């Protein structure tokens, strides 16, 4: 819609084996085991696991970012360095371990909205105790789904992202 | 193998694909750089 | 194609159109009811 | 060119 109104970047980051569709290639187009967007400008698969349903896109776009994060920029306003903002809208072990890896660095500032997700529970939290009965009253189908081992991984994942209260936002 | 899919351009990157380089050479290549970036999860 | 791209336009148009008249409503009260009731 | 650099990136 934007760009139908310089040009926006958007870049997806994803794996290989995730893809249902496989092609191979001068040039070449097709006409649309997980679906891809088609309408993201730059597209960027990994080259790890095959046919594998985890995803390990996750380490590279981490190792990206960090990067960004050191880089030079004279004719910017920032000191040098270029900004780097995270959203985590979402809730998941997918979204908790990148909120871990980037936070681990301190450039990604995360910034978090009020959806209903884990997220949300981390605004609210900003002790095991009160975040394990807070992340109960979050999903009753994730909690029950997750096993016991689980739920402590994600009780001590939501701690070490509050541990570090001076890098995180919540709208 | 990278292709320009139609229906933008999308090329794998390897997982030991340094960082240095394919932003270096996407930033020569493709398009300018990004004063401000977020990344959404 | 391009009869195709303006009616796009038209109806991103109509989208802006409709979200402004939809916070105009809620633009339009002066009392934060909701800040009083968290409170 | 484009297709050389992508084939080192490779």
């Amino acid at each position: 819609d934007n760009t139908i109104s310089e040009n926006i970047v958007a870049i997806g980051i994803a794996a290989w084996g995730m893809v249902s569709n496989r092609d191979t290639l001068f040039s070449a187009q097709y006409i649309m085991l997980y679906i891809l967007d088609n309408n993201h400008t730059h597209l960027l698969l990994v080259d790890n696991g095959c046919h594998g349903h985890p995803t390990v896109e996750a380490k590279l776009r981490n190792q990206l970012e960090k990067y960004i994060s050191e880089r030079t920029s004279q004719d910017s306003n920032y000191g040098g360095k270029i900004p780097i903002v995270c959203f985590a809208q979402g809730g998941g072990r997918e979204t908790l371990k990148a909120i871990n890896t980037s936070v681990k660095s301190k450039i990604p500032c995360v910034v978090v909205e009020g959806s209903g997700q884990i997220a949300d529970v981390i605004a609210s939290l900003v002790t095991s105790s009160m975040v394990k009965e807070k992340l109960v009253r979050f999903l009753p189908r994730t909690v029950s789904r997750l096993p016991e081992e689980e739920i402590e991984s994600w009780i001590k994942w939501l701690k070490e992202i509050l541990e570090s209260s001076h890098l995180l936002t919540v709208i | 193998a990278f292709g320009d899919i139609q229906f933008g351009k999308y090329l794998r990157l390897s997982c030991d694909t340094d960082s240095e380089t394919l932003y270096e050479l996407l930033t020569q290549h493709w398009h300018l750089k990004t004063p401000n970036l977020v990344i959404s999860v | 194609n391009e009869d195709n791209e303006t009616l796009a336009w038209e109806g991103v148009m109509k989208e802006n159109y409709l979200v402004k008249i939809n916070t105009k409503a809620n633009d339009n009260s002066e009392e934060m009811r909701h800040r009083f009731r968290q409170l | 060119d484009l297709v050389n650099f992508i084939q080192a990136n490779f």
